[PDB]
RNA sequence: ACUAAUCGAACCAUCUAGUAGCUGGUUCCCUCCGAAGUUUCCCUCAGGAUAGCUGGCGCUCUCGCAGACCCGAGCCACGCA
RNA sequence: CUACGCCGCGACGAGUAGGAGGGCCGCUGCGGUGAGCCUUGAAGCCUAGGGCGCGGGCCCGGGUGGAGCCGCCGCAGGUGC
RNA sequence: CCCACUGUCCCUACCUACUAUCCAGCGAAACCACAGCCAAGGGAACGGGCUUGGCGGAAUCAGCGGGGAAAGAAGACCCUG
RNA sequence: CACCCACUAAUAGGGAACGUGAGCUGGGUUUAGACCGUCGUGAGACAGGUUAGUUUUACCCUACUGAUGAUGUGUUGUUGC
RNA sequence: GAGAGGCGGCCGCCCCCUCGCCCGUCACGCACCGCACGUUCGUGGGGAACCUGGCGCUAAACCAUUCGUAGACGACCUGCU
């Protein structure tokens, strides 16, 4: 579509989310991906940081500042994940790649939109309840990420103003609704308009 | 003669030539990109300083092993040199061009260089001697130069 | 195959980056972790290194072969005339990182600290943060500043302070005064803003930053050496006298296989000015400087309460290469890196000092002032004239004053 | 060892374009067909002859050549695999 | 209906070494032939020019050049990198 | 083997001359399919190119000796003729 | 490889073209001189001993070491993450 | 509103029309004679230049010189009514 889709990802298995954002970018659409801390990889903890401990091994023994640069924020491991499943080494992958936004936490551009949800991505419907899973912002806190903890400050202060701002909501939704209850006489012309052709029941 | 680029208008330009000339020519092709589009003052200012060591010349094509100077910032280079020997012959070029104006009447205070050309000339043999018997080489690479200035101000 | 016989690697990969330095001054890179609880207090300061000496104190360390023995310990004097407070900088937590939030510049900023800004201070003119401090004196401007320092108020965790050194105090040719940002620890974001605004046009003693017998981390940037091969570099074995190709390389410089040079090996190239920090530098005395109450004071510097000599820090004959050091000084323990005159930051030590190397008293006996420019032997004027008496100059000079 | 920078047989010219089962190379297009590294013999085993596999040239025959548009009016070619 | 021509129908199309066919593919010279071309511009060479042929190649435009050259039927090679 | 002697060494440092270095002038040769960043895979069983990944930022200077199974010679060892 | 002396917390085992010769060295093996023993009639031979015996080139690309710079923010500087 | 605020909301004054939203009455507009790229963001981004008014500014960098905390050369630290 022709507007940015913006998805959060708590909540989010890493690669199925990363398969659905690849896909996507590769058709020509503007991706952002926000709270890449709270994307859930399947198996338990242990497992999943020893697999990104094998990943930081893998480095060039001639000169280890040109092998895998190894990125410790959430976000960028999120992005190494799209560029896996990418055809990253031309123009029409690179491009792909640059249409892409990924973010820890939820910035000022995108803190104030609605954010979408991949279900065919989502923890509790992709894995057994009884199985066990890692969280990537956990797991990149102790491989080496070093704003785990103020990320999680500006979180809080966010998630305040969003509650602040969903009370503002509700009782604009409240009012709206003693309204419609004051509004009847001169508006059951179009409610039973609506009513008969399947609009609000 | 026949020249490459001949002048949009021959009655403000003047022309100028050396064939054969005992320069070398990568130096002097240098020195003549150096000196392209300059005022005719500017451009003898500029190989006199050349000559004095007071401004470089940027090697920017044949570069190989020519080393850095803080003159070559004027450019946008890090390699320079002043060669001497290719700078007096742009000069006595620049002062026979200068004179050929003087001829056709048009005054020499306006004068820009919108063309000056280095082609490889006949190269001239010499003889180097070698470790086990051997005879190599020693050329020289001489080169023929134009150049043609033209009225603007 | 394995090598024959086992030895340790030959320098640190710790440093790998064997380059020049980019930066002449040093910067801190970690500054002590602020705690609220703290008074309000800075964590550096900038010296310059003037030249070393050493001295003789009795140590009270219990247990010991030296204790309530004298020794000889080597010092090293910086000096250090009052930092001035120019400017507050605010720093806001990212998820990305620091970030400057915003920079409010006092007004008035020194004529030395101008010269910072300029690279050809001889052809300038003159004018940076000219329309700057306007903004000081008119209505708008100051309302502008109030809500800048509101902001940062209200948005900053850490706020630095922007000091700079006092050139014309100094014997060195430089009059283009050094800049730093020095951290502020020690209370609430209000509490040290506060602080550093009083703070502004003002001089910061190095007595207020640092106290007597703690120990500090000095950071700078070595002596340059050049370039260096790898026997001066990183200190290889010297190959035997019969090798054909020179003896002062390293033999193999990898195997057949991985087929290329690894970083680890020992190569030839930049040695010295190196950006280097070292903690756990002892600070034996604080020097308080030259005074005018009457008559110049000297005593202060290297009288100590076993000598009562009226003398200075400055050895026979002035500090080698430096000049004379006239300011407050600092007295470290050990060797500093850096040329003389070089500029050096002391910083707070990050660590907690608890064993009993440190917070231990320290009581000097003695400071030699013997001439370094030589065999100096003699630690004063007076001492020198006493001892060798009257020499034909002084009697050439007495005939003539009658 | 040395015998003109040449020596376990100098240099120059000629026989001489010496011989080589061994190495290297071997020059335009399209179309059609299209392999063998196996048999026997050879002082033969990095090669030949020989049979086999291939191509080209044919020749001797076989079914009829069908209705000028159209419309067959038990028995359906030599022989071969 | 150039009978060495024209037309119809059906099946098929890999290819090294190798074999054969065709070449209105190409080079040089000779016998014939084109009442052929040419100082109102030959050969040669250059070309972001127009095309033809599966292809080997070929024709035409523009420039340069300044005295020779080509098509068809046969003939003969020191004939294609 | 011993005495003496010493930078052979422990364990390296400094100094001097000529270079190397930069500049003005002058000015080669070797070598060169194309080129030149890696890991693994498969492959004529040790890739610069291919596959999969890691990734990749103009132009350069002084060094350097890991690679180019670097260059130098149609292997002198072994076998065949 | 081995063995012994001594110290030591310990004196573990190995790979990287049996890592590493345009890094060295040349003691060994493995040219041409020579001696001995055995073998051979002899020329001569001997994983038998011994002695003397030229160790060539980087200035190329990459790798690595350091040194200038380059992309973008209008220019330019300071302080910084 | 500071996480990348590049945004959002509310007041006082002045000036408009009582139109704009729904159901109706009334007629008209190029009705371009079947046809595509129509319809927005959009007064789009970027670059030179002309005219038009107002409000404002009058600087640095590099070379040359100097240093020697630096240095192969560049680079770096410095100084210059
Ligand atoms: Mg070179
Ligand atoms: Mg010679
Ligand atoms: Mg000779
Ligand atoms: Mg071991
Ligand atoms: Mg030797
Ligand atoms: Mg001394
Ligand atoms: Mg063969
Ligand atoms: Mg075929
Ligand atoms: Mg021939
Ligand atoms: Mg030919
Ligand atoms: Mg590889
Ligand atoms: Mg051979
Ligand atoms: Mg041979
Ligand atoms: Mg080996
Ligand atoms: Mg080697
Ligand atoms: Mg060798
Ligand atoms: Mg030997
Ligand atoms: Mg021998
Ligand atoms: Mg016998
Ligand atoms: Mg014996
Ligand atoms: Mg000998
Ligand atoms: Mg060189």
């Amino acid at each position: 579509e022709v507007q940015v889709l913006v998805l959060d990802g708590r909540g989010h298995l890493l690669g199925r989310l990363a398969a659905i954002v690849a896909k996507q970018v590769l058709l020509g659409r503007k991706v952002v991906v926000v709270r890449c801390e709270g994307i859930n990889i399947s198996g338990n903890f242990y497992r999943n940081k020893l697999k990104y401990l094998a990943f930081l091994r893998k480095r060039m023994n001639t000169n280890p500042s040109r092998g895998p640069y190894h990125f410790r924020a959430p976000s960028r491991i999120f992005w190494r994940t799209v560029r896996g499943m990418l055809p990253h080494k031309t123009k029409r992958g690179q491009a792909a790649l640059d249409r892409l936004k990924v973010f820890d936490g939820i910035p000022p551009p995108y803190d104030k939109k609605k954010r979408m949800v991949v279900p065919a991505a989502l923890k509790v419907v992709r894995l057994k309840p009884t199985r066990k899973f890692a969280y990537l912002g956990r797991l990149a806190h102790e491989v080496g990420w070093k704003y785990q903890a103020v990320t999680a400050t500006l979180e809080e202060k966010r998630k305040e103003k969003a509650k602040i701002h969903y009370r503002k909501k509700k009782q604009l939704m409240r009012l709206r609704k003693q309204a419609e209850k004051n509004v009847e006489k001169k508006i059951d012309k179009y409610t039973e308009v609506l009513k008969t052709h399947g609009l609000l029941v | 003669v026949r020249y490459s680029l001949d002048p949009e208008n021959p009655t403000k330009s003047c022309k100028s030539r050396g064939s054969n000339l005992r320069v070398h020519f990568k130096n002097t092709r240098e020195t003549a990109q150096a000196i392209k589009g300059m005022h005719i003052r500017k451009a003898t200012k500029y190989l006199k300083d050349v000559t004095l060591q007071k401004q470089c010349v940027p090697f920017r094509r044949y570069n190989g092993g020519v080393g850095r100077c803080a003159q070559a910032k004027q450019w946008g280079w890090t390699q320079g040199r002043w060669p001497k020997k290719s700078a007096e012959f742009l000069l006595h070029m620049l002062k026979n061009a200068e004179s050929n104006a003087e001829l056709k009447g048009l005054d020499v205070d306006s004068l820009v260089i919108e063309h000056i050309q280095v082609n490889k000339a006949p190269k001239m043999r010499r003889r180097t001697y070698r470790a086990h018997g051997r005879i190599n080489p020693y050329m020289s690479s001489p080169c023929h130069i134009e150049m043609i200035l033209t009225e603007k101000e | 195959s394995h090598r024959k016989f086992s030895a340790p690697r030959h320098g640190s990969l710790g440093f790998l980056p064997r380059k020049r330095s980019s930066r002449h001054r040093g910067k801190v890179k970690s500054f002590p972790k602020d705690d609220p609880s703290k008074p309000v207090h800075l964590t550096a300061f900038l010296g310059y290194k003037a030249g070393m000496t050493h001295i003789v104190r009795e140590v009270d360390r219990p247990g010991s072969k030296v204790n309530k023995k004298e020794v000889v310990e080597a010092v090293t004097i910086v000096e250090t005339p009052p930092m001035v407070v120019v400017g507050i900088v605010g720093y806001v937590e990212t998820p990305r990182g620091l970030r400057t939030f915003k920079t409010v510049f006092a007004e008035h900023i020194s004529d030395e600290c101008k010269r910072r800004f300029y690279k050809n201070w001889h052809k300038s003119k003159k004018k940076a943060f000219t329309k700057y401090c306007k903004k000081w004196q008119d209505e708008d401007g100051k309302k502008q500043l109030e809500k800048d320092f509101s902001s940062m108020k209200k948005y900053c965790q850490v706020i630095r302070v922007i000091a700079h050194t006092q050139m014309r105090l100094l014997p060195l040719r430089q009059k283009k005064a050094h800049l730093m940002e020095i951290q502020v620890n020690g209370g609430t974001v209000a509490e040290k803003l506060d602080w550093a605004r009083e703070r502004l046009e003002q001089q910061v003693p190095v007595n207020q930053v640092f106290g007597q017998d703690e120990m500090i981390d000095v950071i700078g940037v070595t002596k340059g050496k050049g370039y260096k091969g790898v026997t001066s570099r990183w200190h290889t074995k010297k190959l035997p006298r019969k090798t054909h190709r020179g003896l002062r390389k390293v033999a193999c410089i990898g195997a057949w296989h991985p087929a290329r040079v690894a970083f680890s090996v020992a190569r030839a190239g930049q040695k010295g000015y190196h950006h280097r920090t070292e903690i756990n530098k002892k600070i034996y005395k604080i020097g308080q400087g030259y005074l005018i109450k009457d008559g110049k004071l000297i005593k202060n510097n290297a009288s100590t309460d076993y000598d009562l000599s009226d003398k200075s820090i400055n050895p026979l004959g002035g500090f080698v290469h430096y000049g004379e050091v006239t300011n407050d000084f600092v007295m470290l323990k050990g060797c500093v890196v850096g040329t003389k005159k070089r500029v050096l930051t002391l910083r707070k030590s990050l660590l907690v000092q608890t064993k009993r190397r440190a917070l231990e008293k320290i009581d000097l006996k003695f400071i030699d002032t013997t001439s370094k420019f030589g065999h100096g032997r003699f630690q004063t004027m007076e001492e020198k004239k006493a001892f060798m008496g009257p020499l034909k100059k002084d009697r050439i000079a007495k005939e003539e004053g009658a």
